[PDB]
């Protein structure tokens, strides 16, 4: 439990040095339930790249950080933002990986509406991803729109992996409580052996993000909202006249509170809603440098 | 801080 004993793990699987000495000019953009993310500036090149920090002393389970390594070691994917290195930089783990200079979904969801294009295009998307991942045995746990970042030119990346978990024929469930409230799944929530299925039910709770702002019983207390979850039949879109019955069919898939009945995301890709994806050109106008 | 994760004690 040492946290100098967890110091010299970390440095055993991280990459050695320091990348301030490559790296100017921090400036903090965001802060995530595991630390802080900053763009950074690359001297040699004035490229931009962005920085995760996660303090070792502030983690609920330091040991989800190898999570980081794990999935930047083995998983790549178009969808999926790029990790380059990671470093022991004092009493803190820091990855440098891609920036993702369009900001995340969180921010549009909040401030515009989307239209079915754009939502159809979000969701291929992260489901070309998840069905990568799951296929692999990966389960990310907290899909919403926070998790989703963008490209200047609309291009959609799931990130924040320090939460996963790998499932495998040894290991074929996992039963620990990891994710976001409003988001989780309610097999999850009751403590049930869970799969890959759990980000399906999130992904459809980030639809619901998509179309009415907020997720499910955002107005209540999280231990409030995990609670109607469980308990309660699978959540309603309070615009249900905003979503054309192709969308409607589409979630119907997602919110399913049998996780055997719920889709995969290698059935959803073949799901009619995702033919109305636009390219991700239609994205662009709804980032906050391009709207009004 | 209503969207930050959780990971049960």
């Amino acid at each position: 439990v040492s946290h100098e004993q967890f110091r010299a793990a970390l440095q055993l699987v991280v990459d050695p040095g320091d990348p301030r000495s490559y790296l100017d000019n921090f400036i903090k953009i965001g802060e995530g339930s595991t630390g802080i993310v900053c763009i950074a500036t690359v001297r040699s090149s004035g490229k931009l790249v962005a920085v995760k920090k996660m303090d070792l002393r502030k983690q609920q389970r330091r040991e989800l950080l190898f999570n980081e390594v794990v999935i930047m070691r083995d998983y790549q994917h178009e969808n999926v933002v790029e990790m380059y290195n990671s470093y022991l930089v004092g009493d803190e783990l820091w990855v440098v990986m891609e920036f993702l200079e369009g900001g995340a979904l969180t921010d549009i969801v909040t401030h515009t509406r989307m239209n079915e294009e754009q939502i159809a295009a979000v969701c291929l998307a992260v489901l070309q991803a998840l069905s990568v991942l799951h296929a692999q045995g990966v389960i990310h746990r907290d899909i919403k729109s926070d998790s989703i970042l963008l490209t200047h030119d609309g291009r959609v990346k799931l990130s924040d992996f320090g939460f996963c978990a790998q499932v495998s024929k040894e290991v074929p469930r996992r039963k620990s409580l990891v994710g976001t409230p409003y988001w989780m799944a309610p097999e999850l929530i009751s403590r049930l052996p869970y799969g890959p299925e759990v980000d399906i039910w999130s992904l459809g709770i980030m639809v619901i993000e998509m179309v009415d702002g907020e997720p499910p019983y955002f107005n209540e207390p999280p231990l409030k909202a995990m609670k109607m979850i469980r308990d309660n039949l699978p959540p309603r879109l309070k615009n249900l006249h905003k979503v054309s019955p192709s969308l409607k069919g589409f979630l119907d898939r997602l919110l399913v509170r049998d996780p055997a009945q719920r889709a995969t995301a290698a059935e959803l890709l073949k799901h009619p809603f995702l033919a109305k994806a636009g390219p991700p050109a239609s994205i662009v106008p709804l980032m906050r440098q391009n709207r009004t | 801080k209503k969207r930050y994760t959780v990971v049960g004690n």
